[PDB]
């Protein structure tokens, strides 16, 4: 398996894991597990620390949205939606202003 | 100085495992593992950025 | 207390505490009067079966 | 057995697929168990004195945390007890109050699992010095004439077990669906169906009657446990009872449907 | 000159109330079945022993 | 070795998507209905099924 | 084996251990070691955080 973890500025530990079977391929006949002071040298693929690639592109797109209801709150049957300075689309099955994009409470 | 990530952002995605059996949403979701290297070193893709403020 | 004209290795003594009770375990020796004594506590974290 | 929340009477004809809408918005059992013990408190102030000041969400807290400040100018300016969740203090402290921080504050708390919220209003007028700094009651909230250039405290004295720090997701929703025929008594209705938030489903009665009476696949994820009875048999008429229990939130709802099945003539 | 007395016994576990294995002596059985019939140009479901 | 590219899935509410053929190797597509996904802040959308 | 350890107000580490063979029972035919993002759901015994027996 393979897990990663980190500590937040929240002083919280956030961790995730995936089951990934990691088996180094035995290079050469001698199934060795730690490379020696003395021995032969053979070619083998590997990575490098360079930070400038050559045409290996990954797209980035505008996030769709994040629908969270914490902004809402019931005021005697009157829902209050708070924006605190973002662009929020509200849409309700209720009549009247059922739909609308606003940036104000 | 290899600065192309101005408008990038991290995730907060459903990680398969947040610990103790239940799966929840974390900022450290991973979805790609590369191990084709013969040496054994592995690339690990991760949701959140690193090396920036 | 003092017991004069006697070697320290002559004997042993023990503090007899009986204030706060101690929950039974095989390792701890018994009080040597009987088997059981009043004072019971429930074990938490019960069992149930859930989907996985 | 569960406290009544809605009484319904319906009538239909045999050979029709009826549906009873036993739903509860509080029954949105998240897929997610862990981290649902978490609740989020915070403080948001609107400087209505200016009248154009967008309500400043000063700082917030989760279970097992600190004051996290939305703005750096608030950093070094705000404190919330690290034990607020434990003891329910949820009280704000501001080190260097000034005219800039004058306005109406609100201490708000949200519970993820129960989806319940609480809030208390406060007013913070600003005085240049302590010659008039005092507490009073406008009529709806508490108003503090904060001494400028001094530390001030806004209390949030809710101390309900709901918000006190805890592992509360050990509990999970349970749903009972029973039918009381014309002659059966409430709580003596045959146990038609039992549902648990973990997907456990139990059916009883004859093997066949179970299939017609069904519930959607993921009612818990939506909080809508509407029961569908397919091609109503006239023998199914009666009082259908739907009991929804989850004890931490205090939910013990009862819903009832008096369904009278007719037949074509 | 000292001595030691020990004793022990075995009891059922509270876990038995949730997890266990049950042995039955079922001998006979009864049959129930579900049928679909095309009648008057429509499929109809029937259930019976 | 080959790399499998699966861009962000298309989600929709109260409406239906459609498969348009792509002239790509082993390209595949599918659709599903009744899914009610949940994110961190709550349900993605209201349309239950 | 299974050991436990703790740090004292004495700033001392006290530890104990017992040899206890801990083998999770394979539930289902597929001998799985970390539960998946996608898969079937089966019953299984477990514990709970309640503090009232
Ligand atoms: C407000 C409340 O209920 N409890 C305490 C209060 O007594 C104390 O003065 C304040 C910081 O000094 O922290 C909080
Ligand atoms: C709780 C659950 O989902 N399934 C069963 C339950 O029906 C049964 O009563 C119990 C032991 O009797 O073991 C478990
Ligand atoms: C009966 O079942 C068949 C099975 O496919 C179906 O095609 C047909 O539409 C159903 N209804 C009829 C035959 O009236």
């Amino acid at each position: 398996t393979l897990t990663v973890g980190f500590t937040d500025s929240r002083k919280i530990s956030h961790t995730c894991t995936h089951p990934f079977h990691h088996e180094p391929p035995v290079i050469g006949r001698e199934r060795f597990h730690s490379r020696p002071q003395h021995g032969k040298e053979l070619p083998c693929s590997t990575y490098v620390q360079s930070t400038a690639a050559t045409a290996e592109e990954i797209e980035v797109h505008m996030p769709p949205d994040t629908p969270d209801r914490t902004l809402m709150t019931q005021q005697s049957g009157n829902v209050k939606i708070t924006v605190n300075g973002q662009t929020v689309r509200y849409k309700c099955n209720c009549g009247g202003s059922n739909e609308g994009l606003t940036t104000t409470d | 100085n290899f600065n192309v990530y101005k408008a990038t952002r991290p995730y907060l995605a459903h990680c398969p495992d947040c610990g103790e059996g239940h799966s929840c949403h974390s900022p450290i979701a991973l979805e790609r593992i590369r191990n084709e290297a013969t040496d054994g070193t592995l690339k690990i893709q991760v949701s959140l950025q690193i090396g920036i403020k | 207390k003092v017991i004069n004209n006697c070697k320290i290795d002559q004997c042993h003594a023990a503090v007899t505490n009986h204030k706060n009770w101690q929950y039974n375990s095989p390792l701890v020796p018994r009080n040597a009067e009987l088997g059981d004594r009043k004072g019971k506590i429930h074990i938490p974290f019960p069992l149930a079966n859930v989907t996985c | 057995s569960s406290s009544l929340v809605s009484e319904s009477v319906v009538s239909l004809a045999a050979g029709t697929q009826a549906v009873l809408r036993c739903q509860s918005p509080r029954m949105v059992w998240t897929q997610d168990r862990l981290n649902d013990r978490q609740r989020v408190v915070h403080w948001d102030v609107y400087s209505t004195y200016y009248g154009d000041n967008k309500m400043e969400r000063l700082c917030d807290m989760y279970s097992a945390g600190d004051q996290r400040v939305y703005s750096s100018y608030n950093q070094g300016r705000i404190f919330m007890p690290q034990n607020a969740f434990t003891d329910g203090n949820f009280s704000l402290v501001i080190k260097d109050v000034a005219e800039s921080d004058g306005g109406i504050y609100s201490c708000n708390l949200h519970h993820h699992y129960c989806h319940l919220y609480e809030t208390v209003k406060i007013q913070l007028d600003v005085t240049k010095k302590a010659k008039a700094a005092k507490e009073y009651w406008d009529g709806e909230k508490a108003v503090i004439v904060a001494l400028e250039g001094s530390t001030v405290m806004l209390p949030c004295v809710n101390r309900n077990q709901i918000w006190t720090e805890r592992h509360l997701e050990e509990a999970q929703q349970v749903v009972h669906w029973d039918r009381q025929l014309p002659g059966v008594s409430h709580d003596r209705a045959d146990r038609l169906l039992d549902l648990y938030a973990s997907g456990e489903r139990r059916a009883y009665g004859p093997p066949f009657l179970r299939d017609r009476v069904s519930v959607n696949t993921n009612a818990f994820a939506r909080g809508d446990f509407s029961l569908r009875i397919d091609e109503l048999e006239r023998a199914d008429e009666g009082i259908y009872s739907c009991h929804l229990h989850h004890h931490y939130c205090g939910l013990h709802e009862r819903r009832v449907f008096h369904l009278q099945v007719t037949e074509p003539a | 000159e000292n001595t030691q007395l020990s004793e022990a016994h075995v009891e059922k576990s509270e876990s038995c109330k949730t997890e266990f294995a049950s042995a039955y002596r079922a001998h006979t059985a009864s049959a129930s079945a579900k049928l679909r019939v095309l009648y008057q140009g429509n499929n109809i479901t029937v259930a019976a022993y | 070795e080959y790399k499998t590219v699966i861009p962000s899935p298309y989600v929709k509410c109260c409406g239906t998507a459609e498969c348009k053929d792509k002239s790509l190797p082993d390209y595949s597509c599918k659709v599903f209905t009744g899914v009610y996904p949940f994110m961190w802040g709550g349900a993605y959308c209201f349309c239950d099924a």
